[PDB]
Order: C-alpha cells, then sequence, then structure tokens
DNA sequence: TTTTTATGTACTCGTAGTGTCTGC
DNA sequence: GCAGACACTACGAGTACATA
C-alpha cells in the first residue's frame, strides 16, 4: 500500500518516475490553454490606428474583409480590395485597410441546426443544390408527408456527415435526433 | 585577448565569446547574467529576440561554460516527443557525480507544430528541474506556450535603451577592431567599422560577416566605406523616377521591370509605402493593385508597366 | 558481483512494479511502486557490493543479457555500473538518488487480520483466464466458510456488482468475515502459489504475499467493507 | 547469369549504402554513398555479363524476392533486365547509369596509419549493446597500450567525454596517439571477421575494413584528432 | 442468420467493390461497383433469412468483430439489425436498398471467347509484382501458342509500349488474335485459383473470373482489341 | 463589447498497426 | 518454430499556403 506518512511527489512526478506515458500524456495536457488562444485583434488594430504589426498573425483576405463586411461605412475600401486587392500583398492590404477605414472604436459581432441537416440531407440524397433543396423541404412541409422522406433517409446520416456540420457537441444529439423517424 | 576558435575559418563563428564578460550586452542584461552564474545554480531561462544573431545561443552557451555546466545542447527542431520522454529524461535522471549543474539547452525551440512535445517539456519541469535546468533560445516568443514563459525567466534580447545601445556599438567597433587585428585586415579607415556596426546593428552575427564580405580587398579603406554608406537600390531607380515626374525614365524602366511583373509589382508597393504620403497610400495601393489586377490582360505588358509609372506619377504626393 | 538468472528474473519482474528499482547494499531488494500502491520484496542468491539508484532496470537487465552470464558488475570509477565481460566493457549510467522512488523502509509486516491461501499450481491457471475475459477489479471474500476469490470487470461494472470465476481453495478456521477489493493493476506474480495474508484497519488496509522468492504487497481502496 | 542468394544478401547490404548502384560487367561490385560517406567493393561467386545501371537497387532485389531462385538474369533486346523464371518474366528496367552515383573507379586505400583487426562476434555484440544503450557515435583510440573502441550517445554526451562501452581489440605497437570518431550510421558492412585498416594525414582521414570477400570505406568524423 | 468466418471474409471483400451491399433472402450474395466495372456474386454456405441493404458494411463488420461467433444477427420488431452475444446486445441501424447500388440484374455470362486459368500463386505473384512495379494495368494476349498476362505503367508508358512483368497461363488452341487490357485498379479479387473466362465480340467485352466459391466480372479497357 | 468560410496542396508529427528479422 | 522487436506505413491532427 502507500507507506502513508512519505511525502507524495507531485502527478507530474508519479506519471514521469513512471514509464506509463498515458499519465504523462495526461500531465502535458493540463498545461493545454488552446481555449486561451489570440485570433485577430488585427481587426481591432484596423480600426483604432494601433499598431498591428500583423506579419506573424493569421490575416485573411477572406475574414478581415468580411468582418468590415458587416459595417456599411468600412464598404468602400472593402469594396475595392474586393475588386483590385486580389493578388495584393497580406501586408500591404493591412496597410492599405489602415488609411481607408474611417474612424475606428471597435464594435459587436458580425438558419438552425435541426433544419440544416434535413436541408443537406435532401440535397444530398437527390444531387441538387442549396437553393434546390431549400425549396424542397419548403413545399415537403406543405404537402405529402415530408415525415415519409425523413424515416427515407434515416440509414445515411453517418457521423461523418453529422460532425461536418456544427462539431461541437450538437452532431451527437442530432446523431440520435433523427434515430426517432421511425 | 578574445576567445577564438581556431577551427573554424568562418569568422562570424571563430570569434564567438565564451564568457558572459566577453559577450556584448546591455548593461543591466550583462549585470543579471554576471549574478546568475555567481548564485551557482541556474534557473530555467528564455532567451530570445526576434531579430537574429543578438547573443541568445552564445549567451546560452556562455552560460553554460561559466558554471561549468554539464550542458546538453540539443537542436529544438530535433526536439520531438519521443526526445523529450526519450534522452532528456535519460539525462535529467543521470547521476551528477561531478556536482556540477545538469543545464538543457534547446537552441532553436520556438517551432510550428512541436506542441505536444512542448507542453510535455513544461509537465517535465515539474518532475526533473530537482536536478535539471533549461535555457531556450527562440526567435518568435510567441512559438512558445505561455506556461513556459509562466515559468520560464524571459530575458528579451536585441531590445537596448539608448545609452545602452551607444555603448554596446562602442564596444561592438572595438571587437571589429580586435577581429580585424587578429585575422589581418587593415583598418585604413575607422568609420568604416562605425559604419558596419551600426548599419546592421542588433545582429551581431551579421556585422561581422559583413566586416568578412568587405574584407575581400585585406584593407578597409575610405573606398569600402563608400559601400558601406552606399544604401544599394533593389528598385531605387523607379522610386528616384517617380518622385521627380521624369516621364523619359519611366519609359525606359517599364521595359526594365515588365519580365518580372510580379515581384516587381510587389516590391514597388513595398518601397512605396514608406515614401508616399498618408493621403496618398490610399491612391498608391489602389493603382497599384488595379494594375496587376489586369496584369495578363493587357496585351503590351511592358506598356501596362509604363501605365503604372505614369499613374503614379500623376497621384502620388510625395515625402 | 556476478548476478544469476535467478536474481535476473526476479529483478526482471521487480521491474514490472518500478520503473527503475534501487537496490542497496547486501542481498535483500525492494520496489515501491512509483507513487506507492504495491510492494515487493525478496531475498536472492548474489551479493551485492554497493547501493546504487537505477534508472531504466529494464534496458539496464536487456544490456545484461549480452554479455556472458558471469560477467563481473563492478561499480565504476566514476560512479557508475561498470559491466566487465571477456573483450568488453559497459559502462550503464548510475542514477541520480532523487529520480527514483524506493521503499524508505522494507515495510514492517503487520499481524495478519486474516490468513488464507491460494493453490500451488492454480496461479498459472487463475491469471490466464482472469486477463483473458477482461476483468479488472478483483474480489476476496468468504462463501460457504471458504475464503475464495471472485473479481468484476469495473469497465462495464463501475458500480462493483457482478461474478466471473470462483476459486476453491480451502476453508477459513476465522470466525469474522469480510471483503476487500484490490486493483488488477496492482499484482504480477513469478511462478508458484504463495502464502495469502491480510490486513485492514481503520482507513487503510493492505494485503500481502510471502513466498520461495518473493513477498508482494498491495494497496487499500477507501470503498472496501472491513470486518477488522 | 543467376545470382546466388550470399550475392543477392550481399546486394541487400549495398543497397543500405546507396539506394542505387552502378555494376559493370565481371565479378566485381562497388558503391558509395551520395553523400561521399561510405565506400563498399566487394568480388562475388556470380559473374555479371553486361553493364547496367539500376536505379532503386532496393526495389530490385525485393522484386526478386518474387521469382525462384534459379532465375536466369540477363539483357533484354528490351534493353533492360530480364527476369526469366519458370513460368513469369520480370522486365526491370535499366536506368540511365548518370542518374547514379558511383565510384567510377575503385577507390585505392592508403597505406594504414594503423592496422588492428575487428572480430565477427566482436562487431555483433558492439551493434547489440549500441541498440541499447543508444550509441550513436564510436571512437577507436589507444587506452593503456591497446587498441580499444568507445562508444558514446553524441546526443547526451555532445562533448564525447561519458565513455559507454569499450570493446578492447588488439595492442598497439606504435608510438602514435589518435582518437578516430566514426558514426554508427556510417557502420553499413554486414557482419563478418574485418581487417581493420586506418588512415589520417592532416585534417583528412578514413578507415577501411578488409573483409573475406567484401571491403568497405566508411569515413571518419570531422572532431578525429591525431598525431599521424 | 449466422456470419461465419468465411463469409465475412467475402464480405470484407465486397465491401472493397462497394461500400454497402443488398442481399435479399438466400445464400446468394452480390454487388456491384457504383461506376458499374466490377460485379461480384458469391454463394455461401451461411444462409441469411430476410432482406437487408448495409450501407457502410466497413463499418457493419467491425462492430461485428467484437460479437463471439455465435452472433445472433436478428431483425429489430421495428426493422434495424440486433447483434445478439453471448452477453452483450448491439443495435446497428438498416439503410434503404435503393441507398445501396445494388447489382439487381445478375445476367448470366455469355459463352467464354477464351478459356484459361490462373493458379492462386500465380495471382498472388502478379499483385506483389505490381505492388513493388508499380503495375497499373494488365493486357492479356497470346504469345508464341500460349497466352499471357503482361503489366505496363500506363502513366510512365502512354500507350503500353514497355512490357514490366509477364505470366504464362497455357497454351491457346483457336487461330485468333487479341489482346484485352484490364485495369489492374477495377480488380478486386481475392486470392485463390481463377478459372479464366474471357468473353468479347465487336467493342464489348468483360473478363469473368470462376473461383472456387465466388465470381468476379471485370470491364475490359477500352484500348483492347481482338478480331473475334 | 465580437470569434470562421471553400477547395486544393504540401509537410511534419504522433501514434498505432503491420512486417521482417532473431535468444541464454 | 515461433516470439520480439525493430522497421514501415497509414492516418488523424495540425499547420501553413494560394486561390475564388
Ligand atoms: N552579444 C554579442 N556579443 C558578441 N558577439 C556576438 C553577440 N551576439 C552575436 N554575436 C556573434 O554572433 C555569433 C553568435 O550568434 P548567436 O547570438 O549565438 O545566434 P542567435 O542570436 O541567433 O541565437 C557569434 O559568432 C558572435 O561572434
Ligand atoms: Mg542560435
Amino acid at each position: 500500500s502507500l507507506f502513508k506518512d512519505d511525502i507524495q511527489l507531485n502527478e507530474h512526478q508519479v506519471a514521469w518516475y513512471s514509464k506509463d506515458w498515458t499519465a504523462v500524456q495526461s500531465a502535458a495536457d493540463s498545461f493545454k490553454e488552446k481555449a486561451e488562444n489570440e485570433f485577430f485583434e488585427i481587426i481591432g488594430a484596423i480600426n483604432n490606428k494601433t499598431k498591428c504589426s500583423i506579419a506573424q498573425k493569421d490575416y485573411s483576405k477572406f475574414m478581415v474583409e468580411n468582418a468590415l463586411s458587416q459595417f456599411p461605412e468600412c464598404m468602400p475600401a472593402v469594396y475595392a480590395m474586393n475588386l483590385i486587392g486580389s493578388g495584393l500583398s497580406d501586408e500591404a492590404h493591412f496597410n492599405y485597410l489602415m488609411a481607408a477605414v474611417p474612424r475606428g472604436k471597435r464594435y459587436g459581432k458580425w438558419e438552425d441546426s435541426t433544419e440544416v441537416l434535413i436541408i443537406k440531407l435532401l440535397a444530398k440524397r437527390y444531387q441538387v443544390n442549396t437553393n434546390d433543396a431549400i425549396n424542397y423541404k419548403s413545399i415537403l412541409t406543405k404537402n405529402g408527408k415530408l415525415p415519409l422522406v425523413l424515416k427515407e433517409l434515416k440509414g445515411l446520416v453517418t457521423d461523418d456527415f453529422l460532425k461536418e456540420v456544427t462539431k461541437n457537441v450538437k452532431e451527437q444529439k442530432q446523431l440520435k435526433k433523427l434515430a426517432l423517424e421511425w | 585577448m578574445i576567445t577564438v576558435n581556431e577551427k573554424e575559418h568562418i569568422l562570424e563563428q571563430k570569434y564567438r565569446p565564451s564568457t558572459i564578460d566577453e559577450c556584448i550586452l546591455p548593461a543591466f542584461d550583462k549585470e543579471t547574467f554576471k549574478s546568475i552564474t555567481s548564485k551557482g545554480k541556474i534557473p530555467h531561462i528564455i532567451l530570445h529576440s526576434p531579430s537574429p544573431g543578438t547573443g541568445k545561443t552564445t549567451v546560452a552557451k556562455a552560460l553554460c561554460h561559466d558554471v561549468n555546466a554539464d550542458m546538453m545542447f540539443v537542436n529544438g527542431s530535433d526536439c520531438k516527443i519521443d526526445f523529450v520522454r526519450g534522452p532528456l529524461t535519460n539525462f535529467a535522471s543521470a547521476a551528477s557525480f561531478d556536482g556540477r549543474q545538469k543545464v538543457i539547452v534547446i537552441d532553436e525551440f520556438c517551432r510550428s507544430g512541436l506542441a505536444e512535445s512542448q507542453r510535455h517539456l513544461r509537465s517535465f519541469m515539474e518532475a526533473y528541474s530537482s536536478n535539471c535546468s533549461i535555457i531556450i533560445t527562440a526567435n518568435n516568443i510567441d512559438g512558445i506556450i505561455k506556461p513556459l514563459q509562466s515559468r520560464c525567466r524571459v530575458i528579451t534580447f536585441g531590445q537596448p535603451t539608448d545609452e545602452d545601445k551607444i555603448e554596446m556599438m562602442k564596444q561592438m567597433i572595438r571587437r571589429l577592431t580586435e577581429i580585424c587585428k587578429h585575422e589581418g585586415i587593415a583598418i585604413a579607415d575607422m568609420k568604416v567599422v562605425a559604419a558596419l556596426v551600426k548599419k546592421n546593428f542588433p545582429d551581431f552575427r551579421k556585422t561581422i560577416g559583413e566586416l568578412d564580405s568587405y574584407s575581400s580587398k585585406g584593407v578597409l579603406d575610405a573606398g569600402i566605406l563608400s559601400l558601406v554608406t552606399n544604401d544599394r537600390g533593389a528598385i531605387d531607380d523607379v522610386l528616384e523616377s517617380l518622385k521627380n515626374k521624369d516621364v523619359k525614365q519611366l519609359r525606359a524602366l517599364a521595359p526594365k521591370y515588365a519580365a518580372d511583373y510580379s515581384w516587381f509589382v510587389g516590391k514597388l508597393a513595398e518601397e512605396i509605402y514608406s515614401r508616399v504620403t498618408p493621403q496618398s497610400i490610399i491612391r498608391m495601393y489602389e493603382i497599384v493593385g488595379e494594375n496587376n489586377q489586369y496584369h495578363g490582360i493587357a496585351a503590351n505588358t511592358e506598356l501596362h508597366l509604363a501605365y503604372l509609372f505614369i499613374q503614379l506619377a500623376c497621384e502620388m504626393q510625395w515625402k | 558481483m556476478k548476478l544469476s538468472k535467478d536474481t535476473t528474473a526476479l529483478l526482471k519482474n521487480f521491474a514490472t512494479i518500478n520503473s527503475g528499482i534501487m537496490l542497496k547494499s547486501g542481498q535483500f531488494i525492494m520496489t515501491r511502486a512509483v507513487n506507492g500502491t504495491t510492494y515487493a520484496e525478496a531475498n536472492i542468491s548474489d551479493v551485492i557490493d554497493f547501493d546504487v539508484a537505477i534508472y531504466d532496470l529494464n534496458g539496464f537487465l536487456g544490456i545484461l543479457s549480452l554479455v556472458n552470464d558471469d560477467a563481473e558488475i563492478s561499480q565504476s570509477e566514476d560512479g557508475n555500473i561498470k559491466i566487465a565481460d571477456a573483450r568488453s566493457t559497459i559502462f550503464w549510467p548510475a542514477a541520480d538518488p532523487s529520480t527514483v522512488v524506493a521503499p524508505n523502509k522494507p515495510i514492517p509486516f503487520p499481524v495478519a487480520s486474516a490468513v488464507t491461501e491460494i493453490k500451488a499450481e492454480d496461479l498459472q491457471q487463475l491469471l490466464r483466464v482472469s486477463r483473458g475475459l477482461q476483468i479488472d477489479t478483483i474480489a476476496i471474500t468468504v462463501k460457504e466458510g471458504k475464503i475464495v476469490i471472485n473479481g468484476f470487470n469495473k469497465v462495464e461494472d463501475s458500480a462493483l456488482t457482478r461474478v466471473k470465476y470462483s476459486l476453491t481453495l480451502g476453508d477459513y478456521d476465522g470466525e469474522n468475515t469480510f471483503n476487500f477489493i484490490i486493483n488488477m493493476a496492482n499484482m504480477k506474480m513469478q511462478p508458484g502459489n504463495y502464502k495469502l495474508l491480510l490486513w485492514a484497519k481503520g482507513k487503510q488496509g493492505a494485503a500481502k504475499f510471502e513466498g520461495e522468492h518473493a513477498n508482494y504487497v498491495v494497496a487499500l481502496e477507501a470503498d472496501s467493507t472491513h470486518d477488522f
């Protein structure tokens, strides 16, 4: 047993002093801090006139433009970078948007799950597009039992299909959501 | 008087300092190292500076040599997970019959996908830190996970105060003098070495190398001075002709860069961003980015590049 | 001090307990399990000249298996481990004492709160099916007067309430009933059944062996039903 | 023109040195690693009748392990390598010799600065202990008047200070003191008794292993210190 | 219905052709490739009771690889497939028969335009040589009376110019000249003996492999030529 | 005061399953 | 007469990159 009144080394020492590496793996995970990442704060520097100095930060014209796509006052420069900003340097992209966005004071933010599984499930079945799939459901909600076609498609709801739309934790409350359809 | 590694031939490492007192650091940092060596045991230290060649790996080795430590030097890129659990633990748990402090230098540790090995190192520092210590030398400090900086003593290199910079450059001007004394290089003009140290400062590896490249004559006459002060070019002729609105030279420089259009347009945007006024920064990236957008659509690429030159000359308010 | 095959086999077995059992001068060997949940002790044929710490015993014996059996193992001139062979000389590094955990004291066996036994050739046949039919935690209890062993797969049985394999071994002369529930990940015996000696106190409760070669101890489990 | 299984066994060894090989007609074969690290030469029992360069010698023999040993090899009119079997035939493409880094002429090894003589089982034990002690670089030097080999763990040893092995080999009748370092990765010779020839002049150096049919020139390490 | 070892291995083979399979009452199982290039059929010893369609045949066999051989595969009272073990019980969701592309049309092979037989070790050597020689297409023609299989590198060799392997399979009797090219990719038969049946007339054709248990009908590449 | 969208490509690392070789 | 253990491959993960 435990030698009672001896000093117990920390769990790192316990795992490390044992060639049991699965516990050492648990020891390293204790410092993961992946929830404590960074992400942007360059947009805030764009509309605040702050020394961003991106270089190593993850720059995405896809994203950085689409964030200013919500604010219509920043849209003239976003419309330009959409036009001619293709093939323009990342460092140049932030530098153009520096003197291009008006004032700063970074602001707020920027179609549901149980519908979007049916829409994407009808789309793959009949090999149609989103637009066509969306209309299919809307007409099927009105007519010859959409509940019937839900059962026709209970077999091809794989976890690869599911997790592809909303990973998080829903694709398990959605996996066995459309289970009860018989 | 300078430590030489008489098997090196490469200058930039033949005269790599051996001790802290041979290193050129800011006075507080240099004092903080001499005190860390005086206290016997090395703490967990992260030496970092984004500008390379400031003294990181030298000081890391100088601390191990001053203390006379059983140093395990490792290339941080080969410091994978099976390494931290492998030869790292085997060394940390070795018997220190010698009494010298076991210290592991992980050179160039900041890396992309070494995350699992990086957190393992943190958890490793709760077990075997009783025995050994770890010196980290990195360029990007962020490439290092936050738990390590939380534990390690982070000493930022290459960020000196003004008074610290002045004394450091003066020390370096004396170093390159003692290099030229020991290598066989004649210092005909002392303003060469001063401009050598000053032009490329914080990188001490690069300025020693530049002395090697300018030692091709064996003497540092004022001609070599005119070389070091010659601010080179890249595309200095186009920037010059754009500020002067010289339509003749823009007309003759467009066939010069129509060959490598995509590089030149990118290099031109980089250079004008510094030389042009802020209200012109808007029109600059719009004129260039549009010209590059239609690159290849334009039938004559040379004339299209002259079009960029004329468009910039008329629209750029210069500094 | 050459090590024989009996010593190396017990050392190999003691390696399954601690990652690197440090040994002391004499002929007594002991290994507290990394944390403090299993113990082993044994006397063996070969004399120990020096008390050293070992780091990775399994590789150390693996290095020993490359030289002759009568390789004179000495303590190296620099304080490590010299394995003198015919032409070669392997220098196995000595370990730091603070980097491995050994028994601070060879654990005194308390007065047995209960005494029993297993068999003679059932251990080999007992642990064979025990590992085969995926059962973790094992129990020891009195039934029909006799004390028997019968565990449950705590995986598909987090609440301990099943049955898998019984073993009748002998009757229990005592007049009190209990049930201890040792974790499987703690037992690892050499061939040949030994003597099983039980013990229990308030919020403690070990359980150990006595053997022709070694004595093996295990741990308590808080939620164990004690009668003593 | 069939290849005996000892000749191919020697060929699969040469493939460790260089991923390809350029072999001309005759009984003599050779190869050198691209990084000028190792060089092997050997005369063998079979006879090659035609010059051929093989871009992937490893895959060639791995495919040649799929036809019967009586397979008749030849230069097909399909200008490659014809592997005639009892029923099947393999047309392995001959490669442009310019794409195979090979010694254009056999390396005439200079007069040895020091001569010793490793035994096959001594070499065998040296490889077994290296895989157990993570021995990556070894040094052959003088110890109390005898030529010995000492392995280290350059990863943990760095400066190469802590000795981890000592295969006492022959005796040294000269007066010179040398410390030749070889990288274990460049020990691409197959097991077998070898007469070890050492040479080093200034900042140069190489080691040669004379075999009962196969010779090997392995390169010394940057830190090799000698007084020749 | 009980699934034995030989039948699950067949289903493990039929899974490679189609990600799932549709099987109706009887002992005849059949699947076709989604694009329609490889058709496989098999009469088996295990008899299945109901009609079922499995979309994830690969995952179905993986989940079955935990239940004992007594595995009771039954239909659920609602419709799914429950797997009864000696102890545990699993529930697998069945899929609609139109989700799995079924062959549905087991029209018999016509008259064999050419007939030979390939051994088990001959198919073995073809698949093992191609693994080492990167052979992606094989063509079955006649050479000097006996018919052979030639393997090429369609990517490294546009119009199948240079052979890389040739396997003879007996002699041809009639006075016909042809060259049926089969893609090695869409050739998914399991190891064993196969009486090779070759049918082709005009611009259509196919290759049928008659195994001792199952049949594989693959398609011939368009480049194939014949004078039938 | 916010936190994500598609396709295709190339590389590294870790681990885990599979393959070829060897014992006092 | 096979196991062991190194040796090899495949794959999930994570990463960085260039496009529209
Ligand atoms: N603070 C310094 N003092 C003197 N020499 C230096 C200093 N920093 C760099 N050097 C020169 O650069 C080389 C060492 O570069 P180092 O600082 O170790 O690389 P890094 O800084 O990229 O880790 C040495 O040869 C030395 O001559
Ligand atoms: Mg460095």
